[PDB]
DNA sequence: CAGTCCCTGTTCGGGCGCCG
DNA sequence: AACGGCGCCCGAACAGGGACTG
């Protein structure tokens, strides 16, 4: 017989044909024995935790460990699994709240409510599918086994659930205090207002009061009445914010899983920290899959990791949203396809920074990837704001018009303005519309063999010139590309090029500045030093022109 | 009073669990306020976390209107329910409605907010309204009615929807209805005026039974279609003939009967790009003939009811947008051009968008039937704007391709 | 006409950061 | 040694299309 809490259970299942489970206990030490008898006695007093007897045939072992900067301790049965039979939930946390996001507001209390998933009931039907049993000592007595009556922790519904029953409790709070901001994420609850102080503890204790009825404590060991508050991981003050200290590890040795905590406190510290790298830190992380290897650091990832740790020695700091200022994203090119950018509202009071430096394509170009990182803002800003800011991008509004007019696929930024902050993003070529007159023609061709990959290039011009290069290990594709790198070596500064190589013409045509190829990229260098290029296409093995003869000579 | 007409999942598949995405503020604040209303009508419901199915939701604005209108994106539950709204109680496509010269297009689904949902299935139309900056974690609801956007919803509603447009259709047995998802497409051949007065009769005999005042409008006699062309030039250079023979050898794939001998012997040797060629007699001929199959029609090019509409989009440049429907490669079904929409010359994604929606709006009134769009862009460039431009309450399906073009096909 | 190859693309799962 | 959320950078597995070979 135990007491029905006011909080509205929720309905859980299990997946059809499937029991529930029966897996054995763990031997633990000694400590942990000590630090769980205690806590399956105060729980069934309190009617959290009943006991059963043997017509419940499941089991589920159970350890234990310490909490953050505290002295009790955090029981984690391992369900792992129960969660395999368990009926998968819709998660209603839909992502992280960021500081940047909040508002001005004259007074804060952070609150933390006690004891989370063990202050909200687990379905009547489905506690009988929570057994464990309890040995007081390591092989002498057996154990009277207990069951769950609230959310156990480790099980993959508490979260979803506790998250969803905290609304419903909020829902009647918020409906009777509307200018008041409740920002709810798990326990914690971010409680703003622009009452005064004095006010403001009124609310706040209606607030404690209203969730005691349903169970809920707030105790006023993690009460928060006055600013630095600690609140997801940031110091919030008054008027600005902070990310609490990040300390990077520096060790006379490096390895693999150090990098990857090396470059992960970079990502995080990168929110805020203007200019922040980890291309060459990230090289080195791959082909070994060796986790406890060194690894020594390369000359540009030991450059890369001191100019990092120079950023980090100025204290920076966040300011908060004002809705009726517009907001400004400002993106600045920092080389090797690595993208910086701040996000602001008043100049020099950044609400947020970050970086995108994510190369996709074999080939690519600096307007290509300021158009993804202008995408990849965008939709943060309407994460955290709800609205796009106005963008001030380093690229001609001429550079930008000749692109996205002349390309094949749809592309688009919106509103923006252009800044001049070198180094400027621009087109390094223009593939011409026409053919050139009175430029030498040249019909490249390249073929190779599957067997032997063998292969030849060259070319045919109109006045005459002609050239074959035997190739060793070389594919079709590559010496298709081989054959436009001999016309464009070999020609003047204006040239017209044939090819039948839609691979080559479409990896010509995108403009790209940069590639994986050493290939293209030497291609891409003979591009820039000419002053017209005309490149043409035509089917292959049709007797078109001079296609035709260069075909014999590479096949 | 209203018996919930059974619907279940095609065999062997689970509902839709589709992730929400981000949604901008004025579009948040709408949806709360509209599910507000339909919650305080009944017609939808908060649920928990045990429902684990969930379909995006966000909100549009019709053209020419400053009302906010709930829009959910049921793609993937439509296609679980296909056995249901195509084979058991299945909509007859009429073939006149395109040869009619005027069609309006009238919302009709709030109609659908008037007949109970099966509760067995009500699960199913889940969808989570979400917050700005997560202050509060998903607001999640169910459909107590039949929902928007739900190709099941037409297909149930069928039999209510005969008897109210049955005196309409007795009193004028000219004028042709078809009911496509949450719209219903009235076609005529009267006059602009005639047309427009029978149509405000039809709003009538609703209105005794919140975006019916609205009539978008179609002339589908002026639909045109966009045929293969050939340069004609006064003088041809080799630069010229060659991207002919290559124009003419891929239209080979469409039309069996097109040759290039003679065009290609035009071309014998190396020469210069801007080199003159003369054309031949022989030459003259052959393109002359060339011209005259482009204008016959293809050879067993019949549209199949069973079979996927497919549309390709090409942007041609300078506010031009060429496209092509078809089930079976070279086997086109329609070819057509746009040019000077909205957006024109400033962006493209709004433009794409407004070439989607008159696209699906022409295979709805041709076929009855939604293309499978591939669409000249990248997935993250559109799924980062289309929803801002979008003003129609279906959404077809699409894919992201990347299509150099080697040659002008569709547009010289 | 199939079956490969070459090349390039997306998807996903795990590594890490961070929150509870 | 647990659960869920988001982000990044990584690689393996996969799909898809031109082009060559039997
Ligand atoms: C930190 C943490 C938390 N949780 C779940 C459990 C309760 C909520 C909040 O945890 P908490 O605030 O740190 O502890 P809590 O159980 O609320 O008890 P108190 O310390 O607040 O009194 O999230 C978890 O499952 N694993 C974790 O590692
Ligand atoms: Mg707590
Ligand atoms: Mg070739």
């Amino acid at each position: 017989m135990v007491p029905i809490s006011p909080i509205e259970t929720v309905p859980v299942k299990l997946k059809p044909g499937m029991d529930g489970p029966k897996v054995k206990q763990w031997p633990l030490t000694e400590e942990k024995i000590k630090a769980l008898v205690e806590i399956c006695t105060e729980m069934e007093k309190e009617g959290k935790i009943s006991k059963i007897g043997p017509e419940n045939p499941y089991n589920t072992p159970v350890f234990a460990c310490k909490k953050k900067d505290s002295t009790k301790w955090r029981k984690l049965v391992d369900f792992r699994e129960l969660n395999k039979r368990t009926q998968d939930f819709w998660e209603v946390q839909l992502g992280i709240p960021h500081p940047a996001g909040l508002k001005k507001k004259k007074s804060v209390t952070v609150l933390d409510v006690g004891d989370a998933y063990f202050s909200v009931p687990l379905d009547e039907d489905f506690r009988k599918y929570t057994a464990f049993t309890i040995p007081s000592i390591n092989n002498e007595t057996p154990g009277i086994r207990y069951q769950y009556n609230v959310l156990p922790q480790g099980w993959k519904g508490s979260p979803a659930i506790f998250q969803s029953s905290m609304t419903k409790i909020l829902e009647p709070f918020k409906k009777q205090n509307p200018d008041i901001v409740i920002y709810q994420y798990m326990d914690d609850l971010y409680v703003g207002s622009d009452l005064e102080i004095g006010q403001h503890r009124t609310k706040i204790e209606e607030l404690r009061q209203h969730l005691l009825r349903w169970g809920l404590t707030t105790p006023d060991k993690k009460h928060q009445k006055e600013p630095p508050f600690l609140w997801m991981g940031y110091e919030l003050h008054p008027d600005k914010w902070t990310v609490q200290p990040i300390v990077l590890p520096e060790k006379d040795s490096w390895t693999v899983n150090d990098i990857q905590k090396l470059v992960g406190k970079l990502n995080w510290a990168s929110q805020i920290y203007p200019g922040i790298k980890v291309r060459q830190l990230s090289k080195l992380l791959r082909g070994t899959k060796a986790l406890t290897e060194v690894i020594p650091l390369t000359e540009e990832a030991e450059l890369e990791l001191a100019e990092n740790r120079e950023i980090l020695k100025e204290p920076v700091h966040g300011v908060y949203y004002d809705p009726s200022k517009d907001l400004i994203a400002e993106i600045q090119k920092q080389g090797q396809g690595q993208w910086t950018y701040q996000i602001y509202q008043e100049p020099f009071k950044n609400l947020k920074t970050g970086k995108y430096a994510r190369m996709r394509g074999a080939h690519t170009n600096d307007v290509k990837q300021l158009t993804e990182a202008v995408q990849k803002i965008t939709t943060e800003s309407i994460v955290i704001w709800g609205k796009t800011p106005k963008f001030k991008l380093p690229i001609q509004k001429e550079t930008w018009e000749t692109w996205w007019t002349e390309y094949w696929q749809a592309t688009w930024i919106p509103e923006w303005e252009f800044v001049n902050t070198p180094p400027l993003v621009k087109l390094w070529y223009q593939l011409e519309k026409e053919p050139i007159v009175g430029a030498e023609t040249f019909y490249v061709d390249g073929a190779a063999n599957r067997e032997t990959k063998l292969g030849k290039a060259g070319y045919v011009t109109n006045k005459g010139r002609q050239k074959v290069v035997p190739l060793t290990n070389t594919t079709n594709q590559k010496t298709e590309l081989q054959a436009i790198y001999l016309a464009l070596q070999d020609s003047g500064l204006e040239v017209n090029i044939v090819t039948d190589s839609q691979y080559a013409l479409g990896i010509i045509q995108a403009q790209p500045d940069k590639s994986e190829s050493e290939l293209v990229n030497q291609i891409i260098e003979q591009l820039i030093k000419k002053e017209k290029v005309y490149l043409a296409w035509v089917p292959a093995h049709k007797g078109i022109g001079g296609n035709e003869q260069v075909d014999k000579l590479v096949s | 009073p209203i018996e919930t007409v059974p619907v279940k999942l095609k065999p062997g598949m689970d509902g839709p669990k589709v992730k929400q995405w981000p949604l901008t503020e004025e579009k948040i604040k709408a949806l709360v306020e509209i599910c507000t209303e339909m919650e305080k009508e009944g017609k939808i419901s908060k649920i928990g976390p045990e429902n684990p199915y969930n379909t995006p939701v966000f909100a549009i604005k019709k053209k020419d209107s400053t009302k906010w209108r709930k829009l959910v994106d049921f793609r993937e539950l439509n296609k679980r329910t296909q056995d249901f709204w195509e084979v058991q109680l299945g909509i007859p496509h009429p073939a006149g409605l395109k040869k009619k010269k005027s069609v309006t297009v009238l919302d009709v689904g709030d109609a659908y907010f008037s007949v109970p949902l099966d509760e067995d299935f009500r699960k199913y139309t889940a969808f989570t309204i979400p917050s700005i900056n997560n202050e509060t974690p998903g607001i999640r609801y169910q459909y107590n009615v039949l929902p928007q956007g739900w190709k099941g919803s037409p297909a149930i509603f069928q039999s209510s929807m005969t008897k109210i447009l049955e005196p309409f259709k007795k009193q004028n047995p000219d004028i042709v209805i078809y009911q496509y998802m949450d719209d219903l497409y009235v076609g005529s051949d009267l006059e602009i005026g005639q047309h427009r007065t029978k149509i405000e009769e039809l709003r009538q005999h609703l209105l005794r039974w919140p975006f019916l005042w609205m009539g978008y409008e179609l002339h589908p006699d002026k639909w045109t279609v966009q045929p293969i062309v050939l340069p004609e030039k006064d003088s041809w250079t080799v630069n010229d003939i060659q991207k002919l023979v290559g124009k003419l050898n891929w239209a080979s794939q469409i039309y069996p009967g097109i040759k290039v001998r003679q065009l290609s012997k035009l071309l014998r040797g190396t020469k210069a790009l801007t080199e003159v060629i003369p054309l031949t007699e022989e030459a003259e001929l052959e393109l002359a003939e060339n011209r005259e199959i482009l204008k016959e029609p293809v050879h067993g090019v019949y549209y199949d009811p069973s079979k996927d509409l497919i549309a390709e989009i090409q942007k041609q440049g300078q506010g031009q947008w060429t496209y092509q429907i078809y089930q079976e490669p070279f086997k086109n079904l329609k070819t057509g051009k746009y040019a000077r929409m909205r957006g024109a010359h400033t962006n493209d994604v709004k433009q794409l968008t407004e070439a989607v929606q008159k696209i699906t709006t022409e295979s709805i009134v041709i076929w009855g039937k939604t293309p499978k769009f591939k669409l000249p862009i990248q997935k993250e460039t559109w799924e980062t704007w289309w929803t801002e431009y979008w003003q129609a309450t279906w959404i077809p399906e699409w894919e992201f391709v990347n299509t150099p073009p080697l040659v002008k096909l569709w547009y010289q």
